[PDB]
């Protein structure tokens, strides 16, 4: 892979996603 | 009052698997859906 630039997280995780796939 | 939950992806189910198993239906169905799209 401050000065008012904000980075955000996503709605789904690197984990849940890995759980969707399994299905 | 208000709450915050972890997001459940769906209801746990399972497929009864076995090396000599099958699932075949008996009754069909018809089900209308929708799909809205832009054109202009
Ligand atoms: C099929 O489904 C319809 C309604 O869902 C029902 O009226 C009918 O009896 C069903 N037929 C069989 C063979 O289960």
């Amino acid at each position: 892979l401050f000065n008012g630039l904000t980075v955000l997280p996503p709605l789904l995780t690197d984990e849940m996603i890995a759980q969707y796939t399994s299905a | 009052s208000i709450i915050a939950y972890t997001m459940s992806l769906g209801a746990e189910n399972s497929v009864a698997y076995s090396n000599n198993s099958i699932a075949i239906p008996t009754n069909f169905t018809i089900s209308v859906t929708t799909e809205i799209l832009p054109v202009s």
